[PDB]
RNA sequence: ACCAGGUUGAUUCUGCCUGACGUGUGCGCUAGUCUUGGGGACUUAGCCAUGCAAGCCAGCGAAGCGCGGAGCGGCGGACGGCUCAGUAGGACGGCGAUAAUCCACCCGCAGCAGAGACAAGGAUAACCGCGGCAAGCUGCGGCUAAGACAUGGACAGGCUGCGGCGCGGGGAGGCGCGGGCAGCGGACAGGGAGCGGCUGCGGCGGAGUUGCUGGCCCAUCAGCUGGUAGGUAGGGUAAGGGCCUACCUAGGCGACGACGGGUGACGGGGGGUGAGAGCCCGGAACCGGAGAGGGAGCCUGAGAAACAGCUCCCACGUCCAAGGACGGCAGCAGGCGCGGAACUUGCCCAAUCCCGGCGGGGGAGGCAGCCACAAGACGUCGCACGGCAAAGGAGUGCGACUGGAGGGCAAGUCUGGUGCCAGCAGCCGCGAUUCCAGCUCCAGGAGCGCACAUGAGUGUUGCUGCAGUUAAAACGUCCGUAGUCGGCCCCGCGCUGUGAGGAAACCGCGGGGCCCAAGGCGGCGGGCAGCACGGGAGCGGGGGCGACAG
């Protein structure tokens, strides 16, 4: 029948907070975004994995903190970039589910290529270093890509480097 | 009522409570079906009988450009507010136009007194086309 | 990547294989099917004709002679 | 058709049911196959699954058993008696089940004074049953369903079963 | 709508055949065999998606034409063919023979067996009945039927019956204590040992099943098919052996306990 | 799990309005690329030109010149597809029942009449001619087949009545089977491509009935009911039944809401929105129902009260040589009409599958086209290659608007015009910080604005959880029945735990480098005041108190 789908960002419920509105765009001109939704999207991505934890921490069954926490860390860890946690069952989970809570949305907007690139300096013009993307510069191990919002994983992160 | 098997005697008595609701008192009485115009359809389109002088409220003083405008699907005849200035001269006599409400839940927005609906499109081209000239009116 | 089949025998090739791949290495082009829009014509005008095409043919112009 | 279905009916409240769909072949009925006396007509219907039913339109004779003893025969039907639900379907000799008929008794009494030379006593235990039976009276019920099965096979009227009968006609 | 439906949708179909959302509107609607459609899948569904003879219908289509495939001992040269649980898959191109069975993924699976236990297949009995002349004859739950068996068999038993031959060959009862594979429900395709059965009377017996591991589950009666006495298997096992491994021993491996 | 603006000279409230957010429907302006999905449901279940959409075959095998393919015969056309008018329970969902029932394909079993039997009888279509007729359609003659239609021949199954012991099954029996007497009745005279017929038992696949139960609004709908409720008996049906009839009882339902009405009501799986309780939606993928312009009746068949079958009526429409003949796009495109509102009279069976005993057919279905309708990702021209049923695209490979700038609300007391005019503004408001332009700036951004509807906002529907002295609101009082609620002590039921069984899609979770993403695909879960088991408490039953209860 038909394949699914969803909705990857979300609408400020105050559009126009003044507050809001320069706390976004210095998250926006630090990666140098397109849009706002852009940012918005990993603002929700972080948002319901803090939710995720959130009801983990809360739940009853401990085999649910270690079904589905050692998921998320594991998630956090190889795809994401956390980098610390043991898996150990001596509930350093516990520890970790709490450090979930802390993550920001610029904690996963750092992960992206257009971000890693300036983080090994190899193109150090961000706001228009995104062209060497957009014109397949940027090679990882053996596929180039032109999609800047790549969200590099953990051993992919030093493997990067320029090709012509 | 608030013992434990008022139930039914709750949901009895919390309806009949429910009609005084005045949001819901037009779903129940279905008053989107009487009146055609805008309810239960939006853009409602139809022919144009007169250019209407209708006077703002005061203490604002001027003169919207209203038209009546009498409905292709029904035969009413309902009064429509001519926005964008000037536009009431690119409008003429016998032209098939689309209204649109105002956003007030079938109220009178701001100066205006009666006049519920506004005109969008004349001759199947939009108002926003002509009050800067994007488009021609055929 | 290429999915790639080893085949032991043309024969085997050219039967078990579906015809548009025979048209890709050979163009054998062994059974003509008219046209999709041809076919249907000619078929929808066989169904009505009762009999033989003759017995019919002959009665439809010994009336139009007439 | 006749129909088999309660969409005409009312519900147990009393409300009337809206009738909507057209009629449907799953619930149909037909008419009573009236069965009489006469000579053996009987109707073929392939009915629902192609099965065949067949009815009985007229009929002469039936296969009437004698309880009692084991014994039966083919006895001509001469006229119902007798019939449970209506006096009417008496009035024109209609053959349904239950309908107490009034038999040819020629060829019961021929084994029945047979059994009567053997064994003396066995006339005096039902008085009544071998006192219609020099009169030539003898009854039965039909037990088949004539207009499902095509036949009016039933067993001889005897004992109390009899005096309840003769009775009611 | 009303009447044979001859068509199958292709969300309509069994989850167990492992059909994607994405392969079509249609999926293969099966004859109407020996298995009911809730415990069967096609051949053809195993000849392109298990054992990728055919990629195509083209391919299939002679594979059946050429009748090199071979289920229960009979040819059975038919796209749609309800092959079910037990059902021993025979193809002498390859020498290949398959019993048709269960997964842990509640999936069907086709396990390859020996050349010597695809001679045989196992039937649970549906009901028991005396034919005309008194032949006390016996029905499965395939739709197959044997005559002249052992007084003792009744019903819910599985009966071993030789493929080659039409005979029952092994009788095995429905007892205490007895090696059965769970058909129908949330354990599909459990292997595990009947531990009490509670009659009920009316409706629906159920049995009280703990596996090898310890895990105890319950089912009804007829969802239990009995593979084996206390001491053996009388078929082989499949990978996994029914075991149905928790999601968190799933968890415990990939990062340990 | 949020408030903000607005009643005042100012205040605190009540109170509504409006803003702020999601969703889907339409409009408007604008527009670079790709993938994916959707798209005449709402008004008109309105009207339809033209083409296509369900055909196939292996028995027999004519013409035509052994090939052959007509007709007979057979199978299907009752499925899919479309649509949502009717439907408030004839539905649907959950749990059952059919010991009250029928059956095609297919599968597994048993079987199929010695009859002259090394054998089967009369036909008919095709065809050969001769025709009628505007057309649609049809006649006469002559022959000739069968796995068509018969004949022949009864060991069984079967039917009915009566009799009647047991043996098996089942919770429960003359249910199965054996044993009886009668009356019926009843399964192979086929073939040198695989076999094909028929009878029965068991499935499968269906189907009909059916029980319990749940689900909208209106009391300015309070009493309803006459085949109505029941009994007996028969009829009828595949089948229980007031289903029907005959006779007879006086019942049946109702404030625990009957009955009647309304619905711009197909139901459900579900969807939307909210922290939640809830509220709202479900035309729309899957399932069930219903319908084919309005109807009714039916034939054939296993299955239809069939509609791309028939018969008739009605309303529309067409052709005619005037005698007659036809049409039903709520199939696919397309046209008109309707409206706010919805695409090409494209290509093809390649994939998904279905019919047919295979070569065939399939507007099911796929592919492409149209459309910013939606989700997602990314910017500011021609070879070869590649894939494709075919083509095209993907993949290598070379040569910037939209809205605003007084407050709510982010951003101008800049410039020119306008002078309570024109106009703007959801609310408050302005008449030049608000009009109309220019600039600049702000917001979102290949998208954005608007209208409508709905949810949240809203504890302004209040179960959670409102308010009733004076803001809207305790009925003048008392009695009072249903209803709802209710003292103390001392097996059944409620409640509850687990479990069964419960479709996928979906949803939640979990993986999973489709370049990323939305995904695909694979795991795991949930759903049910139905069922089974368990449960220390709670309630009944019965005694004893005699309540700052009476
Ligand atoms: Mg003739
Ligand atoms: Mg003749
Ligand atoms: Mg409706
Ligand atoms: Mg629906
Ligand atoms: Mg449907
Ligand atoms: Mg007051």
């Amino acid at each position: 029948a038909r394949p699914k789908y969803s909705k990857r960002s979300r609408v400020p419920r105050k559009p126009y907070e003044k507050d809001r509105l320069i706390d976004e765009m210095k998250l926006l001109g630090e990666f140098g975004l397109k849009n706002k939704r852009e940012l918005w999207t990993q603002e929700k991505i972080c948002d319901d994995i803090k939710k995720r934890a959130r009801d983990l921490l809360i739940s009853t069954d401990e085999s649910e903190i270690i079904i589905n926490g050692r998921a998320l860390l594991n998630k956090l860890i190889k795809l994401g970039i956390f980098s610390d946690v043991d898996f150990k069952d001596m509930d350093d989970i516990k520890r970790n589910l709490e450090k979930v809570l802390d993550l920001t949305a610029s904690h996963f907007l750092r992960r992206r290529l257009q971000h890693r690139v300036f983080e090994a300096c190899l193109a150090k013009s961000v706001h228009h270093a995104r062209n060497l993307i957009n014109h397949r510069h940027i090679t990882v191990r053996g596929c180039v890509i032109d999609k800047p919002g790549y969200m590099v994983f953990a051993e992919n992160e030093g493997h990067i480097e320029i090709n012509k | 009522m608030k013992g434990l098997y008022c139930a039914k005697k709750l949901k009895r008595n919390r309806q009949a409570k429910r009609r005084n609701d005045p949001t819901y008192r037009k779903r129940l009485l279905g008053t989107k079906y009487k009146q055609d115009i805008i309810g239960v359809a939006p853009q409602a389109k139809g022919i144009v009988l007169e250019k209407i002088e209708v006077e703002a409220k005061q203490p604002n003083s001027a003169i919207r450009k209203a038209v009546r405008v009498q409905l292709i699907k029904n035969g009413k005849k309902v009064s429509a507010f001519v926005p964008y200035d000037g536009a009431i001269n690119d409008i003429d006599m016998n032209d098939i136009v689309t209204l649109e409400g105002f956003g007030k839940k079938g109220r009178s927005k701001g100066d205006i007194p009666g006049i519920r609906y506004k005109v969008c499109k004349v001759q199947n081209v939009s108002l926003l086309a002509l009050f800067r000239g994007k488009k021609d009116k055929p | 990547k290429c999915k790639v089949r080893i085949y032991e025998s043309p024969e085997m090739l050219r039967e078990i294989e579906r015809d548009f791949v025979v048209k890709r290495k050979t163009g054998e082009e062994v059974r003509k099917k008219k046209a999709r829009r041809v076919r249907k014509k000619e078929r929808k005008e066989k169904a009505k004709i009762f009999g033989t095409l003759r017995r019919h043919l002959k009665k439809a112009e010994k009336r139009a002679q007439k | 058709g006749l129909s088999r279905s309660n969409r005409h009916k009312r519900t147990k409240t009393g409300a009337k049911k809206p009738i909507f769909c057209k009629k449907r072949k799953f619930h149909m009925a037909r008419q009573p196959s009236n069965t009489k006396i006469g000579e053996d007509k009987l109707q073929e219907l392939r009915c629902r699954g192609g099965v065949i039913k067949k009815r009985a339109l007229r009929l002469s004779s039936g296969n009437f058993t004698c309880r009692t003893h084991g014994f039966s025969y083919k006895t001509k039907i001469m006229q119902v008696m007798y019939h449970p639900s209506s006096n009417e379907l008496m009035r024109t000799n209609t053959l349904t089940k239950s309908a107490v008929i009034k038999l040819d008794s020629k060829q019961f009494k021929e084994k029945f004074d047979s059994i009567l030379s053997t064994d003396s006593e066995l006339k005096n235990t039902d008085p009544l049953f071998f006192s219609n039976l020099d009169a030539g009276k003898l009854y039965g019920v039909i037990v088949s369903r004539p207009g499902q099965c095509g036949r009016a096979d039933g067993y001889i009227l005897q004992g109390d079963e009899l005096n309840f009968y003769i009775n009611k006609f | 709508t009303r009447g044979p439906r001859r068509h199958l949708k292709r969300l309509n179909a069994p989850s167990s055949w492992q059909l994607d959302k994405l392969g079509g509107k249609y999926a293969p609607k099966p004859s109407s065999g020996p298995h009911r459609l809730s415990e069967c899948i096609p051949l053809c569904i195993l000849l392109t998606r298990k054992l990728e003879y055919a990629t195509t219908t083209k391919e299939l289509k002679y594979i059946l034409r050429k009748k090199m495939i071979k289920v229960n001992g009979v040819v059975r040269t038919d796209k749609d063919f309800p092959v079910g649980f037990m059902d021993v898959i025979s193809i002498d191109t390859t020498n290949e023979n398959m019993r048709l069975l269960y997964s842990n993924n509640r999936a069907f699976m086709l396990h390859n067996i020996s050349s010597e236990e695809a001679t045989y297949r196992l039937c649970r009995v549906s009901k028991k009945k005396m034919g005309i002349g008194g032949i006390p004859y016996i029905y499965t739950q395939d739709g197959s039927t044997f005559r002249y068996c052992d007084p003792k068999i009744n019903v819910n038993d599985v009966v071993k019956v030789n493929i080659k031959e039409k005979k029952v060959v092994g009788f095995l009862p429905f007892k205490s204590g007895m090696k059965v594979f769970i058909t129908k429900g949330k354990n599909l395709g459990c292997i595990g040992v009947i531990s009490g059965i509670e009659k009920h009377m009316g409706s629906h017996d159920i049995a009280y099943v703990v596996d090898a591991k310890g895990r105890s589950f319950s089912t009804r009666t007829s969802n239990a098919f009995i593979i084996g006495d206390s001491e053996s298997y009388w078929i082989s096992l499949p990978e996994g052996e029914g075991i149905k491994i928790s999601e968190l021993e799933k968890s415990n491996i990939k990062y340990g306990e």
